[PDB]
């Protein structure tokens, strides 16, 4: 009876700490035989490389989950998609720590890929929650023609039409394209001046220069930023009034972590006291053979929820994002980012600090508006 | 030299709460969990919990599970323990216990001189 | 979880007399037992960690022996200082057993 | 210039090499010949997939990779796709795990199959119901992945159509073997045309679920996509007889001519890449070694695959990955627990029907 | 506007109860049963929105 867990972590003290971590949780009075083991592998820049890493030693050593963080250089994307897809052919189940893309929320392409930190997509129940305490009646959507952004528009319109409201218009940006200024000079001519915004870095930037060079920065607009395109450069092309969400320790690999060696301990316990198990492939060479257990496993994952970990209740829904999370409304007030509201879930409590909008308006403004000019 | 320095006895009437504090000196505080033992009069020894001080994990048994809270603070190496709803029965000593990281074949190495905690309606 | 059970539960026996005690755990453990010596009114003491091996500073008189689900704790010579109650722990059970007092015949 | 194919233990590799080589010989020649290697493996870990095509790479640079295979495992698919988005070698997928079409291909990423989505496998279904005149909807759904498009997809299309179905309440199921409100939503509907959407083993349970309540009557109609049909050599004793489905099997093509077309189209796409631009297509000089983020110096095949005619027969890919013209040949369970072709739909996106209506026999 | 009669032929028999109970499309029904019979016919129809 020996349950082994693989790891893939973006540095060794991150390593060796965790490993520690899983044996502290070893130290429960309820564990008798070894149901966790550690181990632990370096981000290698090489997809291949990864995937023979992986092969050759977290299969071979019979893990039950694996648990993949942040790659350690934030700037490129380095998804864990060449872990993912290796798990998945033989149905074993992974842990993503923080990652946030929303490209695995399908698990039509990701089969046993689950993740304890909610996607970009998700954010569109907080922008909705916003809506339905501000009284934002009309919404405008600038979303980039991604995948993450056709899920993103695709859950807040599924959200919106809930209300038997639609947006006015949605419009599409190249995943890289420059000339915008068509977009929005087409975008100006509309009732409704409550702006939100899913895109990348690159192209948070350059919508903010085009608005500012068009003045639609003014008063009266609301604008509604994701976690994503407010860190990095738009930091210094964000304009002031700025609303923007950010996940609270979203990027803290230590508290997602423990939570998670505890959830996959809890599981793994379940898993074992439930029914007879099917044990992993010794070698994932010459095996074509799914685990018979890997559908149960990620079922037990599925309906598995503790309010132990330090990050509050961990639970996973039906697509294997994290339910119930905590977002932070942050205001960019001259240029800095302050705290001005909590999310704690399908509830918007916002704080003391007074709420400043583009254009240095005080006030709150109004959403849709008439221009009295008809065509 | 390690040594675990607790509280003085204390009397609670039943249905209160107590806390008891242990102080650790001459080794890593947070490289050593802390297990709180008790040990009723002519009974034997009672295992309640443990508390990690490097990570703040907090274990605790099935028995005592929502009236034992564990706190610890790295700044002055002290470790707090507060149980609640106090009975007649909960008239013990309570030990703290020193045990390794990682290494499980050192079972309570050391043991402080212990807190008396006496419940009654008096 | 697992029940500790020590006999006999009271054994009286003089000065410089062997003293054996018997645990049983409800299954098998493997080796992850030590014993404890508690002294009244005293915090108690390790003797011996993992059954096998002596604790340092611990007299060579005490020795253990036994695996899987009994366990024996075995003292050459009785000592005045020796007249404490006996405990067998398991590790990750946290377990302690009902404890085996040693008293001067009479 | 050099293509590599790999098939399954099914025929002998020699004869397979032989007439895939032989194949572009028969027509229209290339201004440069091109070979073919063929490699045969019992198994398809991914493992030994990286280390083949790997290996692949350092045999005279490799342009193209037709991959076969001869399992149920639809992962397969998802690995190539990654194989593909960072080794710039397009990949086509032929009968096996990767005709399973169900991934989201990653825009770098250059894996093309044969297969037919759901996506046509839906308005393949509605022109089905539209030569049967069945002007009434049901939508019986479980939580499965990928879903969700689905249905918004259809929903859209029947509100966006001349014709007019009578979309009822679309019942979707919260989960599977719950038998505590499926019998509500299964006993709420009282239509004669299901369209279901689960897996193998849900829809079994579902099946068995309306054999219990009585919903497999000569007026009922029940329609599964491909997915729950993949396998045409297992029936299973719950599904009832004229039960509706597409799917794409050897009936009307063959392994070894899907191979040839997998050919005949690199070919083509080779040829028009030369026609547009002098430059020569070349592989990566190492399998995956790199030092810095890869990137595409020269012009990818992506817009040379758009518009591809291959004697008559016109192979073209859309913007996901997938057959503009896929064979899809919807088949019926006949009356002996078997399935037999009674439609095709490669036929200029149009329905020929062997016009067997009463197929839904009281067994 | 007498309808089709609608009989049960056997007690808890949850497979052609069903149809026959869908045959109905009227917004009074008569009963003729059981106390136990007319409270499982309800327990049926409950779920069938009648
Ligand atoms: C546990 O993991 C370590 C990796 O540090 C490995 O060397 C060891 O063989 C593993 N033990 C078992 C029983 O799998
Ligand atoms: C992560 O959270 C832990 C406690 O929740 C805290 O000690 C640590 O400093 C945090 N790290 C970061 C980078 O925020
Ligand atoms: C979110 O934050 C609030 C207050 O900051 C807290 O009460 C709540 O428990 C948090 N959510 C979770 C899931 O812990
Ligand atoms: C969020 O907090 C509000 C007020 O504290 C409370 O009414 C609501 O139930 C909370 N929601 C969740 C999901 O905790």
């Amino acid at each position: 009876k020996i349950v082994n867990i693989g790891a893939v972590l973006s540095t060794r003290k991150h390593e060796q700490m965790f490993r520690e971590a899983v044996n502290q949780a070893n130290k429960r009075h309820g564990s008798w035989k070894i149901q966790l083991n550690a181990t632990s592998v370096t981000h290698k820049p090489n997809a291949i490389q990864m995937a023979l890493s992986v092969c050759e030693d977290l299969i071979s050593s019979q893990v039950y989950a694996i648990l993949v963080s942040h790659p350690p250089t934030p700037n490129d994307h380095f998804t864990p998609t060449p872990v993912s897809y290796t798990a998945g052919f033989y149905r074993i189940p992974v842990l993503g720590l923080t990652t946030r893309m929303s490209i695995y929320s399908d698990k039509s392409i990701h089969l046993s890929f689950l993740r304890t930190v909610p996607p970009y997509s998700h954010q569109s129940s907080v922008w909705f929650e916003m809506m339905r305490v501000y009284s934002w009646n009309h919404i405008i959507l600038l979303v980039s023609d991604d995948h993450e952004g056709r899920a993103a528009q695709k859950r807040l319109e599924t959200l919106l039409e809930e209300r038997e409201s639609k947006a006015e218009k949605v419009l599409q940006f190249d995943p890289g394209t420059k000339n915008v200024t068509a977009l929005l000079m087409e975008a100006k001519e509309l009732e409704a001046r409550v702006i939100i915004l899913s895109a990348s870095e690159d192209d948070a930037a350059t919508v903010y220069r085009a608005a500012a060079m068009l003045n639609m920065t003014g008063s009266g607009y609301v604008w509604l930023v994701g976690e994503r395109e407010i860190s990095g450069n738009a930091l210094r092309y964000a304009p002031d009034g700025i609303l923007g969400l950010q996940l609270i320790n979203g990027k803290n690999e230590s508290a997602h972590i423990s939570d998670a060696v505890g959830v996959v301990a809890q599981a793994v316990h379940e898993l074992l006291e439930k029914e007879n198990i099917t044990d992993p492939p010794r070698g994932c060479v010459g095996n074509t053979n799914i685990w018979k257990t890997g559908p149960l496993f990620k079922r037990v994952l599925m309906s598995s929820k503790y309010a132990d970990g330090v990050t509050g209740r961990v639970e996973f829904n039906e697509d294997g994002d994290r339910k119930f999370a905590n977002y932070s409304i942050m205001n960019l007030q001259n240029r800095k980012l302050v705290q001005v509201g909590i999310y704690n879930g399908t509830h918007v409590i916002p704080n003391d600090r007074k709420i400043i909008w583009p254009g240095g308006e005080t006030e709150k403004p109004r959403g849709y508006q008439m221009s009295t000019r008809l065509k | 030299q390690v040594q675990l320095v607790q509280s003085g006895a204390e009397v609670r009437k039943p249905g209160a709460s107590v806390k008891v504090s242990c102080r650790a000196s001459g080794y890593s505080f947070t490289g050593y969990y802390v297990h709180w033992v008790r040990q009723a009069p002519g009974q034997g020894l009672e295992w309640l919990g443990w508390i990690n001080p490097n990570t703040g994990g907090t274990d605790y048994s099935q028995k005592f599970q929502g009236r034992v809270t564990m706190t610890r603070d790295t700044s002055i190496t002290t470790a707090y323990v507060e149980l609640s709803s106090l009975i007649s029965d909960d008239t013990a000593v309570y030990y703290c216990a020193r045990d390794a990281t990682g290494a499980a074949s050192s079972p309570f190495d050391y043991w402080g001189q212990g807190t008396l905690v006496t419940v009654s309606s008096a | 979880d697992i029940q500790m059970t020590q006999s006999p539960s009271t054994l009286s026996a003089s000065v410089g007399d062997r003293v054996t005690i018997t645990c049983r755990a409800s299954q098998s453990i493997s080796s992850w037992l030590a014993w404890y010596q508690q002294r009244p009114g005293q915090a108690p003491k390790l003797l011996i960690y993992m059954a096998s091996t002596l604790q340092t500073g611990v007299p060579s008189r005490f020795s253990g022996s036994g695996s899987g689900t009994e366990f024996t704790l075995t003292i050459s010579s009785l000592q005045p200082d020796d007249f404490a109650t006996y405990y067998c722990q398991h590790y990750k059970s946290y377990s302690f057993g009902p404890g085996t007092k040693v008293d001067i015949k009479r | 210039l050099n293509i590599a194919v790999m098939l399954g233990h099914s025929h002998d590799v020699t004869e397979r090499e032989l007439r895939t080589l032989w194949g572009p010989e028969q027509a229209a020649g290339l201004p440069l010949d091109v070979n073919v290697v063929a490699l045969l493996m019992n198994r398809t870990d991914p493992k030994s997939l990286i280390t083949h095509v790997c290996d692949l790479m350092s045999g005279a640079r490799i342009h193209g990779l037709v991959f076969g295979d001869d399992t149920d495992q639809e992962a397969v698919a998802q690995m190539l796709d990654f194989i593909s988005s960072h080794t710039f070698v397009p990949i086509l997928g032929i009968h096996g795990g990767a005709s399973m079409i169900m991934a989201d291909k990653d825009p770098t990423s250059t894996f093309f199959q044969f297969g037919a989505s759901i996506q046509q496998q839906a308005t393949v279904m509605l022109k089905i119901m539209q030569d049967y005149d069945w002007h009434v909807f049901s939508l019986v759904t479980t939580i499965f992945p990928g879903y969700r498009e689905f249905i918004s997809f259809v929903k859209t299309t029947v509100d966006n159509s001349f014709v007019g179905w009578d979309m009822q309440n679309v019942i979707t199921l919260d989960t599977s073997f719950e038998d505590a409100k499926t019998q509500v939503q299964l006993k709420k509907i009282h239509s004669s045309v299901i369209l279901l959407y689960c897996s193998k083993d849900e829809a079994v349970l579902i099946l068995s679920e309306a054999r219990s309540l009585g919903l497999t009557g000569y007026d009922f109609f029940w329609i599964v996509p491909s997915l729950v049909s993949g396998n045409t050599e297992l029936i299973p004793k719950e599904f009832p007889s004229g039960l509706i489905s597409v799917s794409y099997d050897d009936w009307d093509y063959s392994l070894e001519a899907r191979v040839r077309d997998g050919i005949g189209i690199l070919t083509t796409a080779a040829s028009s890449m030369l026609e547009k631009f002098s430059y020569i297509p070349e592989a990566k000089a190492s399998c995956y070694g790199q030092m810095e983020r890869p990137e595409v110096p020269m012009h990818t095949l992506h817009p040379f695959m758009v518009n591809v005619t291959w004697d008559g027969k016109d192979l073209s890919f859309t913007e996901e990955g997938y057959q503009v013209h896929p064979r899809l040949v919807v088949i019926v369970l006949n009356k002996d627990r078997e399935w037999e072709k009674v439609g095709k739909w490669e036929n200029h996106t149009l329905s020929l029907r062997h016009a067997v209506w009463p197929r839904y026999k009281s067994f």
